[PDB]
């Protein structure tokens, strides 16, 4: 009653504040075996002192006291083991969170003249979580600046973008980031800014400063794109794609400088246009969109067993943009690097067994047990059933199916004879037996050998014929009008010894009698030895068709049927 | 932020929250202010504010509530940086009928909130700008007016802050000192609660000590 | 012996046999474990040799045992009368020496009952001893010409009980 | 009430001493430390005006 060790929860790639409260971290590996899952982890492809004071373990939980930059950072992985084998957990790569704030410098005044915009720098310190929430501020921090036409704030440089300046704009601007995986925002001095007025504004053309480049992306992905210029007249930006349709899942938005995809398909790979403009001039913007994909399975592997010497093929399949490479792990090592076509089953192959499919980008895992089989047979679980009944020229099969490891081979011998393919008899290679058109001599006592390389198991039966069970008396065709009652008729002979019984068919569909509707119209009065007739009153349009008398018992069943019409 | 695991807070149309912050030790006391995740200053009204403690105060919660995320951020003047506390969500529930052939829920009586029991007492320096606080919980918004024992207020100094749930004072001198109590009048109820304000001063030159020249 | 539908063991008198490491599974169709528990027997201290009461003729010599043994070790702890070692009444027979205390040539001198607290983080044992000094022959404490009675293959016992002064 | 409500407690049909540091009062609620059969028991009535 063995069982492998299988995988709840794996570790996750993580992050730790420099200057955190927490002077403890914590990674997960929990799993699920007949023979509790042992623990072991590796740090950076190489072994860990499980017991530092420092280090410690719980359940499967690493836990590391004080982390130090110089000391822990690193990829860990987990191997779950017991007596079957071993397995690996996803790679876990673990960080310190940085995020030191800005350089202390006094940032210059600025003075521009009213109709040209200018550019901020935010200048991003050192930061190890990448996810940066970009926004502006003005004199006091609750104060936002706001998406128009006219402002924007780039979300990959972190700086702030103006086409056209006014009177509005003047006063105190800082930047702030905002790092919602570790719940920190920071922001940069101040910088005082003046427009000097200017009448009848001088007008500049459009200019394109804020560019969105060639990308690789992967399937299903969010994904974004930034395209902004300057003028003084508000400059108007338009996105089209270059020689094929705008993919559905495409939103342009208010500011109309921004454009999202969501579910990015095969299709959208491609370039895409970006035309910014204004009343005097334009420029244009050409990028390239790339469409990848992780690997996804399509057939992962599942808990399998077999007998040994079976020649195996494991079928696994998973699909990416860049064509996946499989890889076969057995007991956390790498075992086969191709097609797992297996010849010749053994005794130390069984246990566990890992499906990697990883491209040039990602990885994806996939653990099966695969399980060795070689037991004697036995009649424990499927024994015989003593008794079986048969009638005179009918098809009758029985079935041999006990619980063999190497698929073994099959026999049935009564008493003093040995049986065996023939005409009317065969014994098809999955165990039962088939006998046509039955004879009084066939009756007695049968017995199944299954016959197996290590050891065999004999079972009894004892086979009873009867005499059969026919119908004297057929049913006879009607035809009648609306309103009418009429009988169908039924009698049939049988052996006392048996158990019978009648049932009434319309249309090849069974009247259940069992529930009140049908009840209305169809009445059964079965009677004497042999009588079993049928009684419909206020006949219907939908009543007229074919009835069918069934006399029923153990050992076999005869119909026979007719046709009643309906006038009016 | 020390980070903790946040379950949301319910509850039924209509009842009194304290939405609580208690930041990490602040020295100096940090800027306290509540924000939405996705970045928007958050509604203040008549109805719902924020303590100068930090605490958020809702005297009867409405529908809307639930549209956004509610979260605690604090400031440090110095190092120019802002800590924010883990969002919280909230769920409201509606025993309203369906009225056929086309605010079908209860009204209540004021309650006092922060200013537990009747009394408190609160110690200002000479000087020094004294602030007040009263909050309360009616089903119709209640209002909060400000008096003193036996005297008139310095309306000159003093001024409603923060919808007419605080009361800010210019230099307190002993004049100021006294008793002072605050109304949460309402259409179904009203309360009073009563803080003794002594005033304690800071040393200050009568007649500074100037050089001697002989 | 299982207690608590098997979810409790229970075990008679403890030694340092049964101290090690003892485990528990939670069998289960779909998943099984095990926890582990140190067991350490520890003590609080029992009696290894209890001090007897100490019977001389003057000039003999005796010697107080007091071992207790304790996991850990019990602290032993000495008194005369009730009261510390330290200040005790000078005596040049006693000889104090771990848990030991030896009277050379025992006298008259010296006769009080002494006292010994053996103690650890767990508990504690306390023990009184005497000395008497008499002078007195040997004295029958039993009936005069007793009768007694037995079958052949039985195990049988004549009392005679007996004391006097110096050990006769 | 608009004008708040004022509170009374009366003890067995007689007036009640305030403040005994045995007794208190907190928002028209009676409080007693340490009470005893010999003093306490009886019928109290509030008087709100
Ligand atoms: C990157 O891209 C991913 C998408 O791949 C973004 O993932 C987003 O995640 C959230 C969190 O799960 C999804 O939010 C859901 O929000 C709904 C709230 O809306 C419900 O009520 C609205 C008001 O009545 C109503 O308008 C909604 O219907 C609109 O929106 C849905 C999409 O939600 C849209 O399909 C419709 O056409 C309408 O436009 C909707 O009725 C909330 O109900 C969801 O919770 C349900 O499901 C969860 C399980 O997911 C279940 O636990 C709950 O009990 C409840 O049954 C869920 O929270 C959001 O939709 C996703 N965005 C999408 C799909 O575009 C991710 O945000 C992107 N990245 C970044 C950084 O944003
Ligand atoms: C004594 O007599 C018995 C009975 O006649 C002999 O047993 C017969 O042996 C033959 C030959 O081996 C078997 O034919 C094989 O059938 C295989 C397919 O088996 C599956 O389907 C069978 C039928 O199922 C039908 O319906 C399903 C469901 O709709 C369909 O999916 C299916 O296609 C059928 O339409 C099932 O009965 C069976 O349990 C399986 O589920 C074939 O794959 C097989 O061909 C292989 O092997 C050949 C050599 O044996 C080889 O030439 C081929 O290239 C291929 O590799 C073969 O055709 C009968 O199933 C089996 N039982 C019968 C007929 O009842 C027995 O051998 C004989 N003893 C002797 C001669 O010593
Ligand atoms: C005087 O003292 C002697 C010796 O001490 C006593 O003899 C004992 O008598 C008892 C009976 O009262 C004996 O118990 C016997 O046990 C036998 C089995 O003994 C074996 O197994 C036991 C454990 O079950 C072991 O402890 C032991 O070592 C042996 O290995 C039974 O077979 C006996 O019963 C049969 O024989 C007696 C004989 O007297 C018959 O009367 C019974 O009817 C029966 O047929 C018996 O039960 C015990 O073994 C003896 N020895 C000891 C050392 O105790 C006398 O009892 C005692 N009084 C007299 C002699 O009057
Ligand atoms: C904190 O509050 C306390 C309490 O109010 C202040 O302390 C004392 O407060 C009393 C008022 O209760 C003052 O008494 C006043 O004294 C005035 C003296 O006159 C000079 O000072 C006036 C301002 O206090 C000033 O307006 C005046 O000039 C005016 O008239 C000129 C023409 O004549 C004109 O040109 C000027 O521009 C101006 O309009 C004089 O300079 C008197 O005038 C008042 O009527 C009243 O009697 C005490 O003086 C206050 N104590 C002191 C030491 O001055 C305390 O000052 C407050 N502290 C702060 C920081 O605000
Ligand atoms: C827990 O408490 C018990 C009870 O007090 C302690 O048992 C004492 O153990 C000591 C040390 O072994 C014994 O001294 C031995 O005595 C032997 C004689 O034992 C025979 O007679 C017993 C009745 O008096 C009888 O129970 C015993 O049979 C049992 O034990 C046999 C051991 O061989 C076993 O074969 C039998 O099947 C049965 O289980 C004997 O017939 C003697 O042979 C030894 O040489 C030695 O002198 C004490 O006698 C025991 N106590 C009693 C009352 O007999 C035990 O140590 C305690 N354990 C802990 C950890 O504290
Ligand atoms: C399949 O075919 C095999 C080989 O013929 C059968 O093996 C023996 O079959 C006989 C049939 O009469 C069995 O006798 C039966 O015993 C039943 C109860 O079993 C009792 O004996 C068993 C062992 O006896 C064997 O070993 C002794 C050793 O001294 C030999 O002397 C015997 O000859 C036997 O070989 C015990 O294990 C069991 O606990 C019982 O005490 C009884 O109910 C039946 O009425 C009948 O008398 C014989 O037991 C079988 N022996 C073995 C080893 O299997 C086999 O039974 C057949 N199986 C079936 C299902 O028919
Ligand atoms: C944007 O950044 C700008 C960068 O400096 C900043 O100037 C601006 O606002 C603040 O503006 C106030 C005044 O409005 C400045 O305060 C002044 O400081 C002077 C010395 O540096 C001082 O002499 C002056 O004094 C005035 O008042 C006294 C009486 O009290 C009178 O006697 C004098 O004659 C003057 O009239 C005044 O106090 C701040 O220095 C300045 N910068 C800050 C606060 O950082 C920022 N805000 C906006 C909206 O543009
Ligand atoms: C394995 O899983 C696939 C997908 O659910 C299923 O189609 C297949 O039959 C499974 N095979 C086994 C042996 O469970």
């Amino acid at each position: 009653k063995g069982f492998g060790p299988i995988f709840e929860e794996q570790p996750i790639n993580t992050i730790y504040p420099e200057e955190s409260l927490e002077g403890k971290v914590s990674l997960n590996c929990r799993a699920r075996a007949s023979p509790f899952p042992v623990y072991k982890w590796r740090m950076n492809n190489g072994d860990v002192d499980l017991t530092n004071d420092r280090y410690s373990m719980v359940g499967g939980n690493l836990v590391i006291n004080n982390p130090d930059k110089q000391k822990d950072a690193g990829v860990y992985y987990c191997l779950a083991s017991n007596n079957y084998g071993m397995v690996r957990s996803t790679e876990a790569t673990l960080s310190f969170g940085y995020l030191d704030p800005f350089p202390p410098e006094e940032r210059p005044e600025v003075k521009v003249k009213e109709g040209k915009g200018m550019v901020l720098l935010c200048d991003p310190p050192y930061h190890f979580p990448d996810d940066l929430s970009y926004r502006w501020l003005l004199n006091e921090f609750p104060v936002f600046i706001t998406m128009d036409k006219r402002r924007f704030v780039s979300q990959t440089n972190g700086n702030l973008y103006i086409a056209n300046v006014e009177s509005s704009d003047r006063g105190n601007y800082s930047c702030f980031v905002s790092s919602p995986s570790i719940t920190k925002s920071v922001f940069s001095k101040f910088i005082p800014l003046i427009p000097i007025p200017e009448r009848t504004t001088k007008p500049y053309p459009a200019d394109i400063v804020v560019q969105f480049k060639d990308i690789y992306t992967m399937m299903g992905q969010n994904v974004t794109l930034e395209c902004f210029a300057l003028g003084n007249p508000v400059p108007d930006i338009r996105w089209r794609k270059v020689l094929e349709p705008m993919p559905s899942t495409a939103e342009i938005s208010t500011s109309g400088a921004v454009l999202k995809i969501f579910n990015i398909q095969l299709e959208d790979e491609g370039l895409y246009e970006c035309e910014a403009e204004n009343i005097r001039g334009k420029d244009k913007h050409q990028a390239r969109i790339y469409v990848q994909a992780f690997p996804e399975w399509v057939e992962h592997i599942n808990d399998t067993e077999v007998d040994i010497g079976s020649d195996l093929y494991w079928p696994c399949i998973a699909t990416g943009k860049p064509i996946p490479t499989i890889r076969w792990l057995k007991n956390g090592y790498s075992y086969h690097k191709g097609e797992l076509r297996l010849y010749d089953v053994t005794f130390e192959n069984a246990g566990m067994y890992q499906c990697i499919a990883e491209n040039a980008y990602g990885s994806i895992y996939a653990n099966a047990e695969l399980k060795i089989l070689a037991l004697a047979p036995t009649f424990e679980m499927n024994p015989m059933k003593k008794k079986i009944l048969a009638a005179k020229g009918g098809r009758v099969v029985i079935e041999c199916k006990p619980k063999a490891a190497p698929k073994p081979k099959f026999s049935w011998s009564k008493g003093t004879e040995w049986l065996v393919n023939s005409s009317r008899i065969l014994i098809w290679e999955d165990g039962s037996l088939e006998i046509n058109n039955i004879t009084r001599n066939d009756g007695g006592i049968y017995t199944c050998f299954a016959e197996n390389n290590r050891g065999k198991a004999n079972s009894t039966g004892t086979l009873v014929i009867t005499n059969p069970t026919r119908i004297i008396l057929a049913p006879i065709n009607a035809d009648i009008t609306v309103g009418e009652n009429a009988t169908m008729q039924c009698a049939a002979s049988f052996d006392p010894a048996l158990d019978l019984t009648f049932v009434w068919s319309f249309n090849g569909y069974v009247i259940d009698f069992n529930k009140e509707i049908t009840h209305i119209h169809y009445q059964r009065n079965f009677m004497l030895d042999a009588n079993g007739e049928l009684l419909i009153r206020n006949a219907q349009l939908k009543h007229a068709g074919r009835y069918t008398c069934t006399a029923q018992t153990i050992v076999d069943n005869s119909s026979a049927s007719a046709d009643l019409v309906v006038r009016g | 932020w020390p980070k903790e695991n946040l379950d949301p807070v319910v509850v039924q149309e209509g009842a009194p929250l304290t939405l609580q912050c208690n930041p990490p030790p602040g020295l100096p006391s940090p800027v306290i202010f509540w924000m939405s995740s996705s970045m928007e200053p958050i509604t203040q009204d008549k109805r719902v504010s924020q303590g100068h403690n930090g605490d958020l105060y809702f005297s009867n919660v409405m529908l809307q509530d639930m549209q956004t995320d509610y979260s605690c951020n604090a400031r440090f003047h110095f190092t120019h940086t802002i800590q924010q506390k883990n969002p919280f969500t909230l769920k409201v529930l509606t025993n309203n009928p369906y009225n056929d052939s086309s605010r079908g829920v209860a009204e209540r009586t004021p309650s006092f909130m922060y200013p537990q029991g009747t009394s408190s007492s609160q110690m200002v320096l000479r000087g020094m700008d004294l602030l007040l606080e009263c909050i309360a919980s009616g089903v119709p918004t209640p209002d909060i007016a400000w008096y003193k024992k036996g005297g008139d207020l310095p309306s000159n100094k003093a001024k409603f802050e923060n919808f007419n749930k605080a009361l800010r004072i210019t230099n307190v001198s002993e004049e100021d000192s006294g008793e002072y109590f605050c109304l949460a009048s309402n259409k179904m109820g009203s309360i009073r609660h009563t803080i003794s304000v002594r005033v304690k001063a800071a040393p200050y030159w009568l007649d500074e000590p100037k050089n001697l020249i002989l | 012996k299982f207690e608590n539908f098997n979810k409790a063991l229970r075990i008679t008198n403890v030694s340092e046999e049964d101290s090690g490491e003892y485990f528990c599974l939670a069998s289960n169709k779909m998943g099984s474990i095990r926890h582990t528990i140190s067991v350490r027997v520890k003590a609080a201290p029992y009696w290894l040799d209890e001090p007897k009461n100490l019977i001389l003729a003057p000039g003999e010599d005796g010697r107080l045992v007091c071992r207790a043994n304790g996991n850990p070790k019990p602290t032993v702890q000495w008194m005369v009368n009730g009261e510390p070692l330290q200040s005790a009444p000078p005596n040049p027979n006693r000889e104090v020496a771990g848990d030991t205390i030896i009277f050379r040539d025992t006298q008259i001198s010296s006769r009080a009952v002494y006292q010994c607290n053996t103690s650890n983080e767990h508990g504690y044992l306390l023990a009184n001893a005497f000395v008497s000094v008499l002078d007195v022959p040997p004295r029958m404490l039993s009936a005069r010409n007793q009768l007694i009675r037995v079958i052949l293959y039985n195990r049988t016992r004549l009392d005679c009980p007996f004391f006097g002064s110096p050990i006769p």
